[PDB]
């Protein structure tokens, strides 16, 4: 029919009180209705450059005003004074009938003809560009064209892995003045503690974006089944991320305050923490060439909390889908080494329940997360990590993609068992406050991803769980299924 | 051969030529 | 990346310069080599990215490039052959054996020179003090 | 089998992931919606069938989405005759029955919209017919395009079971919203429940005077209605986790040991959409007859039409209830129209379980194709364990389906149970597909 | 009064979803609903005065 | 850009930079060249040469008979010899399962002999391209995890003792290297 505007203004006030009331009533019903320790969040802020934290730091009154609105409509609803049918909307009549006319239309047809498409399609054409990884599709294609035409005589370095990152086309979208060379130079200088002088920030950017780069990098190595690459890209990111060039002796050149030019002057031996921890902490002191205690205890704290893996139990599992799970005994570069058979094995078995049995992996989604890492010279704050990789021993290729794990326990690292040290020599083990059930033993369940071998014997694999913001010793095991039907 | 973004500016050019014909036949008569 | 336009450089510069002619069949015969050894990499690789593609981490376009790549490596060596048969009649049951065996064995001869290369990256990676025979001096 | 040329959407090579598939379908509702809103430029029935059809005269989206849903039953009932004689071995096939879908679903528009033109009450008198024309054919394939679209994969699901509901939905909130006024005598009165109560809370500012009045609401829609829809809403909500779970252990491979749900409601949408059909022809031939014969013993024995409603005949029984005043006058005929409903839901369960496929015979078949078998039952008894469920399932949800039906025409919500009924089944299968498949 | 019997005992025998996913499920369907209805009034309300206006 | 000799009829790039795959593509061609020259024939057979072979066979033996004479230091330079000529005067297009053989056969005593005089460097990349050649034997495991652990990198000792292991677990010596490598990386690291 045709209805008739209030002209009396009578009509739409409490049409907008009902509606404010509605969106006012539940959010302010809402609004009134509404585990693993860290020793490093405070000491990273401690010795991170300023420009860093510089770099760092540059890169609910809808309810209170809706209250207001609304006393001020009750106020002027409660000023107001005030057969066949008549009917008749709520809206007012200037709105439709007054100098304003026009506006709502054009503005209407502007927002359906403007506004709508062309949102619709950046966001359509940023959503599609973008790869399920978390890449741009150049650099993906530029990935995959570089390892199609790749001399298997070449062998694979830091300097090669760099020049490909230095490729990047997402680089080139913050940066469009610089160049490939200027980005494999900017590394470089990283790499090397070195100063860019003027282009910091652009190089701060390019370190703190090389990250995902290097995960899709990793994902494409393991597409191709190519075990070098990997692993030469595992050592990239611990290069990367601890800020030093890759050395045999780089165990202990990872520490905060060394002096490369005296520790390498003076001694030559000394390659891991446990050499180092052999000796007395004086003699540690006067090797590293630190001469400062107040300094001393800083870097002995942070050199005596890196963890160290070690295996426990590792066997098969022939389920509808094989899976293999680990039995890793996480700890510290100065604990002495305990036996096997301490255990009292109750870790080590798994109860058998329906819901247990349906998703082995909800014990293991149980463990807390990592704490941050330690990194005085990333840009950003980074957790820890750790990948694992499984390849055939037959012929030595990569079977599946990368397994990244992130949640365990480092209860073993704390302070409060340092008297099990490792220059007492005194067993240890033997301890008034050793308590075998005191120490928990983390788990890790890897699917094969593959169907077993229909044929039968012994088939050898192999699997590596390697750090990614550390140095620490990891692991490198072989093992044989032995399908028997 | 026919993509969403094809059918969605379909959609919309031939929301907009009706409503500009319909203005246009407005204006018409107003001013004539 | 390609030793295809070297070919027809080589074959333009005969033209005009007098060259021998061994060297035209030489160079025919690397092309050629170089396209089937193409060939080869196009067809064992095949699985694994049609597997990546379905993975969804590849993209879409670079499929398409491969499965015109495909048949423009086909095309490439087809008209190899046709020029092989033009510079030399009834030379092509030998042809394809000649290129099988010779892609092989340059293969094998790079993969054997590098080693010269090779060596001296350990050495410093590893930080070794060696000196002359060959042996370690700490 | 022929040759054709006419445009069509690709699906995706990949699957698309849970947010561009609910940005697609919010954009292609959107869109839908808003061509139903634009009316008409040269211009100058049952509500039921309108809204059935989601459609509404007067705007470019007059037809609906009859010629689709025409064409779909059309190659229903000819896939049921098994003249097609469609095999599965061969997707060529497939392609021809799509693309004779689409080249029937065209020609189906463009045959209703010359009826339309040349019946319709816009008049005889010629380009202006013939854009008026072209403009509802354009729709047509826009909605037509969009709707293959959706289907394609870029959609959460079919589109015709969205529009539906969408518009179901719009019904309901506007039945409840509804901003417009009536001045009749007493003043100017609002439309819908919450909008009205506000209003005499606020104006009168008389709590006993005004609640009372506002509660009641003799003529129009009130908050009671509402409080019962909601209540009815979170009724069948609660009886959707009905469902029946058996052990079933695989036979082909060892270690594979799971659980095969039977819901309560199997194929709940079919038999109301049947009974409700068939009821809305029976009211449209009795009145046409009614209309065109003036009196003759069988017309009024079938039905006699009065203050206009069917009253003293066959098809004054097959009329719903109102409320519990003509449910209390006449106890024998609401009893014997429970009896009918509850028996025509019920049949219509059972026939439609035994011809969709999904007979015990047919899945006890289906389970030996895949080797499953039950954890502590033999194999030769699967069939006979399975008819001593599926078919009481199928009866007994088919009575609850009734019995719901039934009683939101007593109780007087603010739309028909139907509808209600089959908003949400389309939400609850929308949400347990999204969970069975995992994503935000 | 035996198909009554038989869907007692059906019903005894399928499964009541409690309360801990009850929730999640009407919330679900609530916010599904409440989004295509809010939808739906705002369209057919905002074009009536644009109807009018146009025509 | 690029030459051409006239006299010698080889072809030099007379650019002053050049890739390097132009580079191993120049002296591919070069190769044949100089191979087609000398091979008169104008439809060669894949048959290889027998000349070639014999003055190769004489070589080697002639490198062999010091060992005889437990000359150990001119053995390795008449073999290393033998192996270049070997891979220089062999044409292209020759038998490849002809000439993959006699090669490997030549390089385990060459890689045995440099072992046994005191190198370490050249018999690791010598055993190292023979396993990535395409021979896989437990005899080059032992060899290369002792080189290993003579030029001391642990962790390399160990995954190539494993995989050694993986393929011949019933072998004495790889126990023994195993145990070895594992009580140096244990003092090592502790």
């Amino acid at each position: 029919t045709n209805y008739e505007y209030d002209e009396a203004s009578e009509t739409w006030p409490s049409f907008i009180l009902t509606g404010l009331l509605m969106v006012v009533g539940p959010m302010t019903l809402l609004q009134i209705y509404q585990f693993n320790e860290e020793v490093f969040k405070n000491l990273n802020e401690e010795y991170t450059s300023d420009e860093i934290k510089q770099f760092r730091r540059k890169f609910n009154i809808i309810i209170i005003v809706g209250w207001i609105l609304v006393a001020i409509l009750l106020q002027r609803i409660n000023s107001n004074d005030a057969q066949s049918t008549s009917h008749g909307i709520a809206l007012p009549r200037f709105l439709v009938d007054g100098s304003a006319s026009p506006l709502l239309v054009v503005c209407y047809v502007a927002l359906l003809g403007l506004i709508l498409p062309y949102f619709v399609s950046r966001w359509w054409a940023r959503t599609q560009s973008y790869t399920k990884k978390g890449i741009h599709n150049v650099t993906a294609s530029n990935f995959v064209s570089n390892l199609v035409n790749y001399k298997p005589s070449e062998i694979v370095t830091t300097d090669l892995i760099l020049h490909w990152l230095s490729f990047a086309h997402e680089f080139k979208q913050f940066f469009p003045d610089l160049q490939p060379t200027d980005f494999e130079k900017l590394l470089q200088d990283h790499i090397n503690r070195r100063d860019s002088g003027k282009l910091n920030n652009a190089k701060f950017r390019i370190v703190a974006k090389c990250h995902s780069l290097l995960h899709g990098l990793l994902d494409i190595a393991c597409g191709f089944r190519n075990l070098d690459i990997a692993l030469g890209a595992i050592n990239t990111f611990k290069c990367i991320v601890q800020a030093v060039p890759l050395t045999p002796n780089c165990q202990i050149l990872q520490l905060p305050n060394v002096d490369k030019e005296h520790f390498i002057t003076k001694t030559g031996d000394i390659h891991t923490l446990g050499k180092l921890f052999t000796l007395e902490d004086a003699k540690i002191g006067e090797v590293l060439g630190i001469k400062d205690q107040a300094k001393l205890n800083e870097t002995l704290r942070v050199a005596s909390h890196i963890p160290n893996l070690k295996i426990i139990k590792a066997d098969f599992l022939v389920p509808g889908r094989p899976y293999i799970s680990l039995k890793v005994l996480v700890r510290s570069a100065k604990q002495p080494l305990i036996p096997t058979s301490l255990i009292p094995e109750e870790n080590l078995t798994e109860p058998q329940d329906s819901e247990s049995q349906r998703d082995p992996f909800a014990m293991m989604s149980k463990q807390p997360l990592v704490p941050y890492s330690f990194a005085p010279f990333f840009p950003t704050k980074r957790r820890g990590s750790w990948c694992c990789l499984v390849s055939s021993q037959k012929d030595g290729k990569i079977l599946q993609t990368p397994i990244i794990i992130e949640k365990l326990s480092y209860k073993n690292l704390n302070d409060d068992k340092d008297f099990f040290d490792k220059r007492i020599k005194m067993d240890l083990t033997k301890h008034e406050k050793f308590d075998i059930n005191d120490w928990e033993i983390g788990t890790i369940k890897i699917p094969l991803g593959q169907p077993a071998p229909e044929t039968v014997g012994d088939f050898f694999f192999r699997v590596i769980v390697k750090s990614t913001d550390y140095f620490t010793t990891d692991l490198d095991i072989t093992m044989n299924m032995k399908v028997r039907d | 051969r026919v993509d969403p973004l094809v059918v969605l500016f379909l959609a919309v050019g031939f929301i907009f030529s009706v409503v500009a014909l319909h203005v246009i036949s407005k204006v018409a008569g107003k001013l004539f | 990346n390609d030793a295809h336009d070297l070919y027809f450089q080589i074959k333009e510069m005969s033209e005009n310069e007098k060259i021998h002619e061994k060297v035209l069949k030489a160079a025919l015969l690397n092309r050629g080599a170089e396209s089937v050894r193409r060939s080869l990499k196009l067809k064992e690789l095949a699985p694994q990215i049609n597997l990546l593609y379905k993975n969804g981490s590849i993209g879409e376009d670079y499929w398409k490039r491969f499965e015109t790549e495909v048949k423009l490596i086909e095309l490439e060596f087809k008209d190899t052959l046709q020029e092989a048969e033009r510079l030399q009649p009834g030379w092509v049951q030998l042809f394809v054996m000649v290129c099988k065996e010779i892609c092989f064995n340059q293969a094998l001869s790079r993969r054997y020179q590098s080693i010269l290369k090779r060596k001296e990256v350990c050495i410093k990676e590893w930080e070794l003090k060696i000196n002359n025979d060959g042996r370690l001096v700490n | 089998p022929f040759e054709s040329f006419l445009p069509e959407v690709i699906a995706p090579e990949r699957k698309v992931p849970y947010n561009q598939k609910l940005i697609w379908t919010g954009v292609s509702l959107l869109i839908f919606l808003i061509l139903g809103q634009i009316p008409l430029y040269g211009i100058v029935p049952l509500y039921w069938l309108r809204a059935m059809l989601a459609s509404n005269r007067g705007t470019l989206l007059e037809l609906g989405v009859s010629p689709i849903i025409t064409s779909s039953l059309i190659f229903q009932f000819l896939q049921g005759t098994q003249l097609l004689q469609i095999r599965p071995e061969s997707k060529q096939d497939r392609e021809l029955f799509q693309i004779a879908q689409k080249v029937c679903a065209i020609i189906l528009i463009l045959g209703q919209a010359l009826v339309v033109v040349m019946t319709g009450n816009y008049g005889a008198p010629l380009p202006i017919c013939l854009l008026l024309i072209f403009q509802l054919m354009f729709a047509s394939l826009i909605v037509m395009l969009l709707d293959e679209l959706l289907s394609k994969g870029y959609g959460l699901g079919s589109g015709i079971s969205l529009f539906i509901a969408t518009n179901i939905a719009e019904q309901i909130f506007w039945r409840a919203f509804a901003p417009t006024t009536v001045n009749s005598g007493r003043g100017k009165e609002f439309e819908g429940a919450v909008i009205a109560f506000f209003h005499l809370l606020a104006v009168r500012k008389d709590k006993k005077r005004a609640l009372v009045e506002a509660f009641y609401r003799t003529n129009l829609p009130n908050m009671f209605q509402v409080l019962m829809t909601v209540a009815i809403f979170l009724f069948v909500l609660y009886l959707q986790g009905f469902r029946y779970e058996l052990p079933i252990r695989s036979t082909k491979v060892r270690g594979q040991i799971g659980i095969y749900p039977i819901k309560l409601f199997y194929t709940s949408n079919t038999p109301i959409i049947l009974q409700s059909a068939l009821t809305s022809n029976i009211f449209l031939i009795s009145q046409i007859l009614f209309q065109k014969y003036p009196t003759n013993p069988l017309i009024r024995l079938i039905g006699v039409w009065g203050i206009q409603m069917a009253l003293s005949g066959l098809a004054y029984y097959i009329q719903p209830l109102m409320s519990l005043s003509e449910a209390l006058l006449d106890p024998i005929k609401t009893i014997v129209y429970i009896t009918f409903v509850l028996g025509s839901c019920a049949v219509f369960s059972k026939t439609w379980i035994e011809i969709s496929g999904t007979s015990p015979r047919d899945i006890a078949k289906q389970f030996k194709d895949q080797g499953m078998v039950i954890n502590g039952k033999r194999e030769t008894s699967i069939y006979r364990e399975l008819k001593k469920i599926i078919p009481t399932a199928a009866a007994f949800g088919g009575a609850t389906i009734g019995a719901l039906s039934v009683g939101s025409d007593l109780l007087g919500t603010l739309g028909s149970g139907a509808s209600i009924l089959l908003a949400t089944t389309t939400i609850y299968g929308y949400y347990e597909a999204a969970a069975k498949e995992g994503g935000f | 009064v035996e198909f009554v019997r038989e869907g007692t005992q059906f019903l005894a025998k399928c499964k009541k979803p409690d309360l801990k996913e009850y929730t999640k499920i009407v919330k679900a369907v609530g916010i599904g609903f409440i989004a295509v209805g809010i939808i739906g009034y705002a369209i057919k309300l905002i074009h009536i005065p644009i109807r009018y206006v146009i025509v | 850009t690029l030459e051409y000799n006239a006299n010698s009829k080889l072809i030099t790039a007379s650019d002053a930079v050049v890739a390097l795959s132009t580079e191993t593509n120049i002296d591919q061609i070069n190769v044949l060249t100089t191979s087609l020259i000398g091979e008169t024939n104008p439809n060669f057979t894949p048959q290889p040469n027998e000349a070639l072979s014999k003055m190769i066979k004489g070589l080697f033996e002639s490198g062999m008979k010091n060992l005889q004479q437990k000359k150990l230091n001119e053995a390795l330079k008449n073999v290393s010899l033998a192996i270049e000529m070997a891979q220089r005067k062999r044409a292209p297009w020759e038998a490849f399962a002809i000439q993959l053989p006699e090669l490997h056969f030549m390089l385990r005593s060459k890689i045995d002999l440099c072992l046994i005089l005191g190198k370490h460097l050249e018999a690791l990349q010598d055993l190292d391209f023979l396993l990535g050649t395409g021979l896989i034997q437990p005899d080059v495991f032992v060899r290369k995890a002792d080189c290993l652990l003579k030029l001391r990198q642990w962790e390399e000792a160990r995954a190539t003792c494993e995989r050694g292991l993986a393929l011949a677990p019933e072998d004495m010596k790889l126990r023994a290297l195993l145990i070895e490598t594992a009580r140096n990386l244990a003092e090592y690291n502790g």
